[PDB]
RNA sequence: UAGAUGUUUAAUGUUAAUUAAUUUAUUAUUUUAAUAUUUAAUAUUUGUUUAUACAAAAGUAACUUUUUUUGAAUAUAAAG
RNA sequence: UUUAAUCAAAGUUAUUAUUAAAUAAUAUUGAUUUUGGAUGAAUUUAAUUUUUAAUUAUAUUUUUGAAUUUUAAUUUUAUUAUUUUGAUUUAAUAUUUUUAAAAUAUUAUAUAUUUUAGAUUUAAAUUUGUUGUUUUAUAUUU
C-alpha cells in the first residue's frame, strides 16, 4: 500500500521480453533431448507405490480450489431470490460504481447476474483448424451482492 | 478528520469520495449478520444532519 | 525482571550464569538444608519432648479463651457502640462490631 | 432386543409407586420405585380411582421397617 | 509479600477463627465457632446403629 | 478435599515406612475424564483402496438395515409388515421384482459395428447368471438363437477426474453369448 | 484486596515466556510470535495494516485484519481507492501519490500515476535494441 | 460440591452471583444485547429445569406436581388452609407493582403543576451574580440552555471578560 | 538511535497543506505549553456545565442558590467527610427538551469526593484484568501431545542428542511444562471499601472536569432507535463512534425512581457507538470465593474471587472512554440511600453522636418520621412486607413480636439430664432440640 | 424459534425435486453411485487416468 | 452460461456436502428442539 | 544415523531404523517440480512415486473450458 | 564528554479513544525443524551379445471385448 | 585490439482461504450400506471395592516414621455442554512459496576503514595444583 504497483517486470528489475518455462508440455521434446542419453530415468510407465489409493490434495491446492467453486457449500444461494431476468438494477461498488442496466440472465446458484453493458469483457474463442482465433465481447456475470434495484418511481436504492 | 456533529464540512478535505457506510465490523460475516445492521446506516444519517 | 542469584545479588536476564550454581538449586525447590553438617548434632536429636501430646497441645476440651482486653470495652461504651444501660453480652460485641467473629471460638 | 419388556414387580397400589426391587424380589441397586404406568397416568385420573380413606392407606408409612421383607429395614431408606 | 508474617508454629485462636470465618462459611452453622474443639453433644439415648 | 500427594522430603522425609508409593500414575491431575486416543491409531473403517483388488467387506453393518427398513416400509412410523407377507413373494420389494424387473443389458456398440460377428458381447450386471440372461433375450428382444453363454466377471473401470479424485464405473459382467447366426450393424455409410 | 496483577497494562501485547514472571503473568502461547508482523525478525512493519489485536473493533475498515490473514480480494476491494474514517464514516476517497514538482509535492491520481509507469517504461524498453529472454528450468 | 446454591437467584438485578469471567472491556452494541439476553437466559433456563425436575419428580413419587399429597388435598376441600404462611403470589406482587406505579404516575402528574408555580414565580429576565466570570469563563454551549429561561440574550458574551452585571 | 540520519522527510512542502512558520505572533494548531496526549478545547469535548472548569472556581457549577429557578435539596442530609469537597455543589438538572428546569444540591460524599490517582488506579487495574477473556488463554502441556512413551531412540549408541520422548517446548509439537491454562490466572478480589471509594472519586473527577449533567428523565417516547438518536441531537450528546460519547447511569425520574431501566430507553439504548448504559449503583456485593483451595478440581475459571463484578457497572475504563456522564435523578436517590448508612458509620464517635439531633437518624420504622421516598421496586417490597405484617399473629414464631413470654419464664435446672428448662406458668415451654 | 432447520442443510438432500423425500437415505446411496461415479452431463474429462 | 448468456437456476451438479458421510446416518435422523436457545435470531436487530 | 533433517527431501545421510523411509523414487523438491519430475507429469500422468496426486485442473481450464 | 562510587529494559510507538507516509529497538552463539552450502573438477553409475521350463503361497502400481469349461457360481500373469 | 594478474553481491517476489484452539450445561444403543440366511442360538458382558460419578477450612488423633476438615438449605439453579448471527466471542495464521540487481584501494605474502604504518587468544561452558581440561558450534531462518 505504500509504493506504486506497475507491470511485474518493470520496477521489479528482471525485465525479459519473452519468458520460456521448460517444464511445460509443449517444450517436452526440447528438454527430454537436452539431457544426456546416459541419464536414464526409471518408472517411465509404472509407479512404485499403489496410486489407486484415494489421497487428499496439498494444503495450498485446496486453498486454490475452494475459492474457485465456493457454491459447493450447503445453501450458497441467497436465502430469498429477488433478482430476475428483466429487473431494472444499478451497480453500487467496485468497478464502475453507479451504472444502470437491465438484467438479462441470472446465475442463481452463484449469487451473480448478467447485466447489459456493465462489466463487459472480450470472451476469446480458441478454435481448431476450421475457424481461426475468434474474439467476442460479452458482459460478464457480476455478483448480486454489489447491485441494487432501480425503483420504477424513485430511481434510488430499494430492497 | 473529526468535528462536532454540526461542523461536518470543515474537516481536512479530500478527493472524489462517497461515504460507503459505517465500519460496523460485522459487515464481514455472512449475509444473515448483514441483514441485521440494515437500517443502522439509515438511522445514523439524520443524527448528523441539521 | 532480574534473578536474585544468592551470594551475588540481582543479575540481568541474559547475564552471567557461571556463578549461579546454588541458585539453580533453589529454583528447583531442592533443599539440602545444611545437611553437610553431619558432625554437629542439632538440638533436634537431643531435645527430650515432654507431654506425649505436646507443649501446648490444644486437645479437645482445653479451655483456651480468646483474650478480650477490658480497655477495649471501656473504649466502646464511650465511643457509643455499647449502651451501658443494658446487660452487655457476647451478642452485642459481635453486632456492635466491637470484636470480630474470628476472635470468638469456644469457649 | 426384547419384545414385551416385563412390568414392574408390585404395582398393586394405584397412587404410590411400587417399592424397589429385592424388597419384592428382584435386583438390589436402586432406592426408588418407578411405575411408568403410574406416571403416564395423569393426576385427575390417579386421584379418581381412589378415595381419601384409601389414599391414606397406600401412602402408609413403615419408615423404620420394610412393609414386604419382614424384620428388615426399609431398603428404600438405608444407605444403599 | 513483605506484608505477611511467618505462619506460627502452634495454631492461634484468630487462625482457628479466621479459617472458618470467611464469607464462604457464613452458613456452616455446625463447625462454626470452633465446634470441633468443644466436648461433643450429649448424643440421644434412643441412639443405635 | 483431595489434598495433593506431597513431594518435599526433609526434616521428616521417611517415605520408607508408612509412605505407600504415590509414584502410582497421577490420576487426580488428568482428572479431565475424556478418553485419550489409542497410540496405535485404528484407521477409519472406510476402505481407501480403489484399484482392481477392491474386496467386499463381509462384516454386516448396523445402519445398512435401518435404511433398508425404511425403504421397504416406513420404519419409525409405519408398522412392520406381517412376516407371512414379509417372507412371501408378495412382499413389495420382492413383488416389484417378478413383475417389474430392473436390469441393464448394455451391448457394446464396439463389438458389432460394420463387422459381422456371431458372438455379441454384453455388459450385464453381476447378479444375472447365464440362464437369467438367455431368458432375458428371448422374452424382451425375442433373440432365441443362443448356443452357449460365457462369463467374464469384470471389475468396473476406474479413473481420476480433472482435480484427480478417484472415481469408478459400476462393476459389470461380460457374457460372450454364442449366437447361431452372424449378426452385424449396418452403420449408415 | 491485594492490588491487581496488571503486568502488561494493556494495551501492549503479551510477553513471551521469560525466566521471570509470576504464576499469573499470562505469557504468549507456545509457538506464536507476540509481534504479529515480525514473522521474520527483520520483517519491515506493514504500512496501513494494523491487526486489531483486542476486543471487538469499534470501526473496522476493509484493509485492517480482524481474526484473518491478508487477502487482496477482500482486504482491498479496489486498489484505486483508499478508505478513511471522516466523522466515523467509512469513506473511500481517491488514492494519490506524492509525485515531484518544481520543489513542491502535489498529489496526482494513483491510478494515473501508475498508468504512465506501466507504459512509459514498457514503451521505454521495447525501443531498446535488445532481446531479453529468460529460459526457466534448464535441466 | 459446595458452590453456594443459596445465593444464585438472590441478586437484586439478574447479573450478580454469576461468574462471567469471560468478559471484555469493550462489548459491542451487538455484544451487549447478547450479554443481557445471556444473563437473562441462565436465570430462566436455570430454573425452568429445576421446575421441570421437581414436577416430573413428584409425578413419579405419586404426589401432585406441586408437592401436595393425599392429606393436603383433603384440607383444601374442607375449606381449611393448608400452608402456614401463604406468601404473596404472582397475582399478588405483580399487583403491588401497580400501586407504587400508579401513585407515582399521579404524583408525577401533579408535580407538573407544582413545578410551573415555583418556576413562573421567580422568573427574572436578568440573571443574578451567577452570570459572572471574573473567576472562570462561562460555557457558551450551556448558555444555549439557560436562554429559554429569560428573554435577555445570555448567549452573547464579548471576547473581553464579563464582569457579571 | 540517531541512525536513519537522512531519508525521513522529502525536502519539499506538500501542495496546499504545509505552512512554514510565520513567527511568534501567530498560533499553530495544537500548540500548548502542557503535555496533553488528548488535546481538547471547548469545541471538541465541550463540558456541559454552567461555568468553565478553572483553578479559581473549585468546580464548574453553582455553589449557591440561583434564584431564577426553584431549588431542590438532596433526599438524605449531607455530612462532610475526609475526602469531601467542603463546599456546596448545586448542579442544574436538565430536561429531555434540552432545558434547565431546576437546580439541585449534590451530596459531597458521592459527588464531592476529591479524586486521587493512587485509588482510581485500583479501579482501573481491577478492570483491565477482570474485563479479560480467560478461557481463551489456554495452551497445551507436555502431557497432552499424544506421542510415543518410549525414548525415541536409545540415548547412547546413536549419533544424536541425549533426549527421550520428544514432546517438549523445544520442539515444534511439544508444549510448556507449566503452561498458561485458564484456571491458573487471577480474578482479583475487590471489596466494598476500595470499590465504592474508587468509584465515588470517579463521579467527582467527572464533575471537576465539567462533564457531569443530571437529567430529569431518560425515557424515550417510543421504543425506536430514531427516538434515541434524536434525543441526543437535541440534548447535545455527541455519541458518534469516534467523537467522545456519553455514559448513561439510569434510574428513572425523581418521583418514580427505578433500579431497572425503562423498556423504552433500554430498547433504544442499543446503538453501535460511544454510548454506554450502567446500573444506578456504585456499591457492589461482598466478595466471596468457595473454591478457595482448589477443592473443586473440576472447575474452569481463574483463581480468586468467584463473584466478579458484572460488566455493566460503573468502572474506571468506561468512565474515561465515555467522556460525558449522564445521571438521572432517580439514580441520584438510590446513590444517596445506599451510601447513607455508609457515610454515617465512617464518622468519628464524637461526631456520630450529634447525628440523632440533626435529624440524620429519623427511623422510618419507629414512626418518628413518615416513610421516605423509595424506589418503585423497593417500595413495592415495603407494601408487601407491610401487608403480611399480620399473618404471623397466632404463632409463637412471629418475627415482629419475637419472644412474647420472656417475662414469665421460670428457668429450672435439673441434674438427671443436661437440661436448663424454662416454664411459663408451670407449663414447660422449652423445646428439646432434635438431635 | 422452531425456525431453526430441524433437518440440516448439510445432510445430502432427498434428490427428489418432486416434493417428497426420495427413499430418504436409502436412495441417496443409489444416487451417490451417480456422484462418486460420473454424472450424466459429464463431458470429456481432462486427466490422464481416464475410464477407458 | 457465459457464451450465450442464458439463465440457469438449479445447479448442474448434485453436490454431496457430506462426502460419503450419510452412509452412517439413520434415515429417521432429525434434529431435536432446543428451548431458550442463545442468540439474537428470535429478535431481528436491524437497528445495530 | 540421522545426520541431516527428518523430511524426505533432506540433505545429509539417514538410516532406515531411526527414520524409515518409504522408497520414493523421484519426488518434488522444496522449490518446485523441476524438469525431471515433469517428464512424468506429461507422460506418466502423475509423479513417479505414486504418492502425489495429479491436480490436472488448471490445464483443463487452459485448453478445454 | 559528562549526573553519581558501575548486573532487577527503556514504550499512549499511527491513543488497541488512530486511519496516507509508524518509515516501530531487534535478532537467545549452543538442545529445535526446515532450507543453504562445504566434502564435490568427486565415490558409485556407464548396457554390442546367453543356451529357455511349467505348482502354490506370493501382487493386483492393473489393464482388457474378443472365445475358460459344455459343470452354475467363481477366479485365470506381476516377489522377496 | 591490448586486457599482467587479481578484487565485489545491498535492503523484492503473484492469485486463489476462513481453518484451528479455549469457552457455551437444551443429543446419544457402537461412525463408514442393506442381520441371521438354520429359521436358530452365530449379534450376550451381568457380581455391594476412591467407578468416564472428580471432595468450601489452618484443630484433634493413632507409630507425631506420611498421613489429613464434617449437610448447606433435603428435586434449587456446578450443571458434562451447539443453535436460521461466516454460532458466539477471544487467542492463534501458513505454502505451490519461485522470487531475484553493476570493474575503489593489491600487484614481490603478515588479518577492514582507503597517508601508505601500527595492532591481534574465535567464542560459550568446563575446569576454585590446572583461568591452561581436552566438550560444543558449517551457515541461515523459525
Amino acid at each position: 500500500l505504500r509504493l506504486p504497483k506497475v507491470k511485474p517486470g518493470l520496477l521489479k528489475g528482471i525485465y525479459t521480453d519473452e519468458k520460456i518455462d521448460l517444464r511445460d508440455r509443449e517444450r517436452l521434446e526440447l528438454v527430454e533431448s537436452i539431457r544426456h542419453p546416459k541419464e536414464r530415468d526409471f518408472y517411465q510407465d509404472h509407479t512404485y507405490h499403489n496410486q489407486w489409493i484415494a489421497r487428499d490434495l496439498e494444503s495450498h491446492q485446496k486453498i486454490q480450489i475452494a475459492g474457485r467453486y465456493p457454491y459447493f457449500s450447503p445453501d450458497y444461494e441467497i436465502k430469498p431470490w429477488i433478482w430476475y431476468p428483466g429487473d431494472t438494477v444499478e451497480v453500487v461498488s467496485g468497478e464502475g460504481a453507479g451504472q444502470r442496466g437491465a438484467i438479462i440472465a441470472v446465475v442463481k446458484y452463484k449469487n451473480e447476474i448478467l447485466v447489459q453493458n456493465v462489466n463487459v469483457q472480450d470472451v476469446v474463442i480458441p478454435a481448431s483448424e476450421t475457424r481461426p482465433e475468434q474474439v467476442v465481447q460479452r458482459e460478464h456475470p457480476i455478483s448480486v451482492l454489489r447491485v441494487r434495484h432501480v425503483d420504477p418511481s424513485t430511481n434510488q436504492l430499494c430492497h | 478528520l473529526n468535528a462536532p456533529i454540526g461542523r461536518e464540512k470543515e474537516v481536512q478535505p479530500g478527493v472524489n469520495r462517497v461515504v460507503h457506510d459505517m465500519g460496523n465490523p460485522y459487515r464481514r460475516s455472512g449475509v444473515r449478520s448483514q441483514r441485521m445492521f440494515r437500517d443502522a446506516e439509515k438511522n445514523f444519517e439524520k443524527y448528523i444532519r441539521a | 525482571s532480574g534473578h536474585n542469584v544468592i551470594k551475588m545479588g540481582w543479575m540481568k536476564i541474559g547475564g552471567s550464569w557461571k556463578y549461579s550454581r546454588s541458585y539453580n538449586d533453589a529454583r528447583r525447590g531442592f533443599a539440602k538444608g545444611q545437611w553437610q553438617e553431619r558432625k554437629m548434632t542439632p538440638r533436634f536429636m537431643l531435645a527430650p519432648r515432654v507431654s506425649a501430646g505436646g507443649p501446648r497441645n490444644r486437645y479437645e476440651g482445653k479451655a483456651s479463651f480468646s483474650r478480650l482486653s477490658l480497655s477495649k470495652l471501656l473504649w466502646a461504651v464511650d465511643t457509643g457502640r455499647l449502651n451501658p444501660n443494658e446487660t452487655i453480652t457476647l451478642y452485642h460485641l459481635r453486632n456492635a462490631k466491637v470484636i470480630a467473629d474470628r476472635e470468638v471460638v469456644w469457649p | 432386543v426384547a419384545p414385551w419388556v416385563p412390568p414392574p414387580r408390585h404395582d398393586v397400589k394405584v397412587t404410590m409407586p411400587p417399592p424397589p426391587g429385592g424388597e419384592v424380589g428382584g435386583s438390589y441397586g436402586v432406592s426408588t420405585g418407578y411405575s411408568d404406568r403410574l406416571a403416564r397416568t395423569p393426576y385427575w385420573k390417579r386421584m379418581a380411582l381412589s378415595t381419601y380413606a384409601l389414599r391414606m392407606k397406600e401412602n402408609e408409612t413403615r419408615y423404620p421397617m420394610s412393609p414386604h421383607r419382614e424384620g428388615e429395614y426399609d431398603l428404600r431408606y438405608t444407605v444403599t | 509479600n513483605k506484608r505477611v508474617q511467618p505462619m506460627r508454629l502452634r495454631a492461634t485462636n484468630n487462625d482457628i477463627g479466621q479459617a472458618s470465618s470467611l464469607k464462604e462459611w457464613e452458613r456452616s452453622s455446625d463447625r462454626k465457632y470452633g465446634a470441633a474443639l468443644a466436648p461433643p453433644k450429649k448424643r440421644d439415648f434412643e441412639f443405635r446403629v | 478435599r483431595f489434598y495433593r500427594p506431597l513431594v518435599n522430603q526433609g526434616i521428616n522425609l521417611w517415605r520408607s515406612r508408612m509412605g505407600r508409593l504415590h509414584k502410582g500414575w497421577t490420576t487426580w491431575e488428568y482428572n479431565r475424564d475424556v478418553i485419550p486416543d489409542p497410540r496405535p491409531f485404528p484407521e477409519p473403517a472406510v476402505n481407501n483402496y480403489f484399484g482392481r483388488s477392491r474386496i467386499w467387506n463381509p462384516i454386516a453393518g448396523k445402519i445398512g438395515l435401518v435404511n433398508r427398513k425404511a425403504e421397504e416400509w416406513g420404519w419409525p412410523h409405519q408398522r412392520p409388515p406381517p412376516t407371512g407377507l414379509r417372507r412371501s413373494p408378495e412382499y413389495f420389494p420382492f413383488f416389484f421384482s417378478r413383475y417389474f424387473p430392473d436390469v441393464e443389458v448394455r451391448l457394446v456398440l464396439d463389438s458389432v459395428l460394420n463387422n459381422e460377428t456371431t458372438r455379441p458381447i454384453f455388459h450385464i450386471p453381476q447378479d444375472m447368471s447365464k440362464q437369467e440372461l438367455v431368458n432375458y433375450l428371448k422374452n424382451i428382444y425375442n433373440i432365441d438363437n443362443v448356443v452357449r453363454i460365457r462369463v467374464r466377471n469384470m471389475r468396473g473401470r476406474r479413473f481420476k477426474n480433472e482435480v484427480g479424485e478417484i472415481k469408478s464405473l459400476p462393476d459389470y459382467k461380460v457374457a460372450v453369448v454364442e449366437l447361431d447366426s452372424p449378426v452385424s450393424i449396418v452403420f449408415k455409410q | 484486596p491485594k492490588p491487581a496483577p496488571r503486568y502488561n497494562i494493556g494495551l501492549r501485547p503479551a510477553p513471551k515466556r521469560q525466566n521471570v514472571g509470576g504464576q499469573f503473568l499470562a505469557t504468549q502461547k507456545h509457538y506464536a510470535r507476540e509481534l504479529w508482523y515480525k514473522r521474520q525478525y527483520y520483517s519491515t512493519r506493514p504500512f496501513a495494516i494494523q491487526k486489531h489485536m483486542g476486543s471487538t473493533p469499534r470501526i473496522l475498515l476493509d484493509r485492517t485484519l480482524w481474526r484473518s490473514c491478508w487477502l487482496t480480494k477482500s482486504n482491498l476491494p479496489d486498489v484505486n481507492r483508499w478508505e478513511k474514517v471522516v466523522n466515523s464514516q467509512r469513506v473511500t476517497e481517491d488514492r494519490w501519490a506524492l509525485v515531484e514538482e518544481d520543489g513542491v509535492m502535489y498529489q496526482v491520481n494513483w491510478k494515473m500515476y501508475c498508468e504512465r509507469l506501466e507504459t512509459e517504461l514498457q514503451k521505454a524498453q521495447d525501443q531498446l535494441p535488445q532481446y531479453s529472454f529468460m529460459m526457466k528450468a534448464v535441466p | 460440591g459446595f458452590t453456594m446454591k443459596y445465593k444464585r437467584g438472590t441478586g437484586l438485578w439478574d447479573e450478580d452471583h454469576v461468574n462471567d469471567f469471560d468478559a471484555n472491556k469493550y462489548l459491542s452494541a451487538r455484544s451487549t444485547m447478547r450479554w443481557y439476553y445471556g444473563m437473562e437466559r441462565l436465570q430462566t433456563r436455570n430454573n425452568m429445569n429445576a421446575r421441570r425436575a421437581t414436577q416430573s419428580y413428584n409425578n413419579n413419587m405419586g404426589l401432585h406436581h406441586s408437592g401436595r399429597g393425599a392429606f393436603e388435598r383433603e384440607l383444601e376441600r374442607r375449606g381449611i388452609q393448608v400452608d402456614k404462611y401463604p406468601l404473596t403470589t404472582t397475582t399478588g406482587a405483580a399487583r403491588v407493582a401497580e400501586m407504587v406505579l400508579l401513585r407515582r404516575q399521579e404524583l408525577e402528574a401533579h408535580a407538573k403543576k407544582a413545578m410551573e408555580s415555583q418556576r413562573q414565580a421567580r422568573r427574572r429576565d436578568a440573571p443574578s451574580e451567577w452570570y459572572d466570570e471574573t473567576e472562570g469563563p462561562l460555557n457558551p454551549r450551556f448558555l444555549a440552555s439557560m436562554q429559554s429561561n429569560y428573554t435577555q440574550v445570555i448567549t452573547e458574551l464579548p471576547s473581553s471578560p464579563v464582569t457579571g452585571r | 538511535y540517531d541512525s536513519r540520519s537522512s531519508g525521513v522527510h522529502d525536502v519539499a512542502p506538500r501542495d496546499g497543506v504545509d505552512f512554514m512558520y510565520e513567527g511568534p505572533q501567530q498560533v499553530l494548531p495544537g500548540a500548548h505549553p502542557l503535555p496533553l496526549f488528548h488535546p481538547d478545547n471547548s469545541v471538541t469535548r465541550p463540558p456541559v456545565s454552567p461555568y468553565l472548569p478553572s483553578p479559581q472556581r473549585p468546580h464548574p457549577y453553582f455553589t449557591t442558590e440561583l434564584p431564577e429557578l426553584p431549588h431542590f435539596q438532596t433526599t438524605r442530609p449531607i455530612v462532610y467527610t475526609v475526602g469531601t469537597m467542603k463546599q456546596r455543589i448545586v448542579a442544574p438538572v436538565f430536561d429531555l427538551a434540552n432545558n434547565v428546569t431546576h437546580t439541585r444540591e449534590l451530596d459531597p460524599f458521592i459527588f464531592g469526593f476529591y479524586p486521587e490517582t493512587e485509588e482510581m488506579a485500583k479501579n482501573l487495574s481491577y478492570w483491565l484484568v477482570r474485563c479479560q477473556n480467560f478461557s481463551s488463554k489456554w495452551d497445551y502441556e507436555n502431557r497432552e501431545i499424544w506421542r510415543k512413551a518410549k525414548k525415541n531412540w536409545p540415548n547412547t549408541g546413536m549419533g544424536m542428542a541425549r533426549v527421550g520422548d520428544r514432546k517438549n517446548h523445544a520442539h515444534p509439537w511439544g508444549a510448556h511444562s507449566k503452561p498458561v491454562k485458564p484456571w491458573n490466572l487471577l480474578m482479583p478480589t475487590m471489596d466494598v471499601k476500595t470499590w465504592s471509594k474508587s468509584n465515588r472519586m470517579l463521579v467527582t473527577l467527572k464533575m471537576l472536569q465539567g462533564k457531569l449533567q443530571i437529567v430529569e428523565r431518560l425515557t424515550l417516547p417510543e421504543p425506536t432507535q430514531e427516538a434515541y438518536l434524536q434525543l441526543c441531537r437535541t440534548m447535545g450528546w455527541d455519541v458518534r463512534h469516534k467523537g467522545g460519547g456519553a455514559l448513561f447511569m439510569d434510574g428513572g425520574s425523581r418521583l418514580t425512581p427505578s433500579s431497572e431501566y425503562d423498556r423504552a430507553f433500554f430498547f433504544g439504548s442499543f446503538f453501535n457507538g460511544r454510548n454506554k448504559l450502567v446500573r444506578p449503583t456504585l456499591l457492589c456485593d461482598e466478595p466471596y470465593d468457595y473454591n478457595r483451595t482448589s477443592s473443586k478440581a473440576r472447575t474452569k475459571g481463574p483463581k480468586g474471587q468467584k463473584n466478579p463484578i458484572p460488566i455493566n457497572r460503573f468502572n474506571a475504563y468506561d468512565a474515561l472512554t465515555h467522556d460525558t456522564l449522564i445521571i438521572t435523578e432517580g439514580a441520584l436517590l438510590q446513590l444517596e440511600d445506599e451510601m447513607y448508612t455508609h457515610k454515617l458509620a465512617m464518622l468519628p464517635p464524637h461526631i456520630r453522636a450529634q447525628l440523632p439531633e440533626r435529624g440524620f437518624l429519623d427511623s422510618e420504622v419507629l414512626g418518628d418520621v413518615p416513610p421516605a421516598l423509595q424506589t418503585v421496586q423497593m417500595e413495592a417490597a415495603a407494601r408487601t412486607e407491610e401487608a403480611e405484617q399480620a399473618m404471623y399473629a397466632p404463632y409463637y414464631d412471629n418475627p415482629y413480636h419475637p419472644w412474647q413470654d420472656e417475662g414469665e419464664a421460670s428457668y429450672a435446672v435439673d441434674a438427671v439430664e443436661g437440661t436448663v428448662q424454662r416454664y411459663i406458668k408451670s407449663r414447660k415451654t422449652s423445646w428439646a432440640m432434635l438431635s | 424459534d422452531a425456525a431453526w432447520y430441524e433437518i440440516p442443510t448439510q445432510f445430502h438432500t432427498h434428490t427428489y425435486a418432486d416434493g417428497t423425500p426420495q427413499s430418504r437415505s436409502a436412495s441417496l446411496a443409489k444416487a451417490t453411485k451417480y456422484i462418486h461415479g460420473m454424472p450424466h452431463n459429464m463431458g470429456q474429462l481432462y486427466s490422464y487416468h481416464r475410464p477407458y | 452460461v457465459l457464451l450465450t448468456g442464458r439463465s440457469v437456476w438449479e445447479s448442474p451438479i448434485d453436490i454431496d456436502p457430506t462426502c460419503g458421510g450419510m452412509k452412517s446416518v439413520p434415515a429417521h435422523a432429525k434434529k431435536p428442539k432446543r428451548y431458550m436457545t442463545h442468540g439474537l435470531a428470535e429478535v431481528g436487530v436491524t437497528d445495530i | 544415523y540421522q545426520r541431516g533433517s527428518w523430511a524426505p527431501g533432506s540433505k545429509h545421510q539417514k538410516h532406515m531404523s531411526l527414520n524409515p523411509t518409504m522408497y520414493l523414487y523421484r519426488f518434488a523438491g522444496p522449490h518446485g517440480p523441476g524438469p525431471y519430475v515433469m517428464k512424468y507429469w506429461w507422460t506418466l500422468g502423475c509423479f513417479p512415486t505414486g504418492i502425489e496426486r495429479p491436480f490436472r485442473l488448471p490445464e483443463f481450464l487452459a485448453s478445454y473450458q
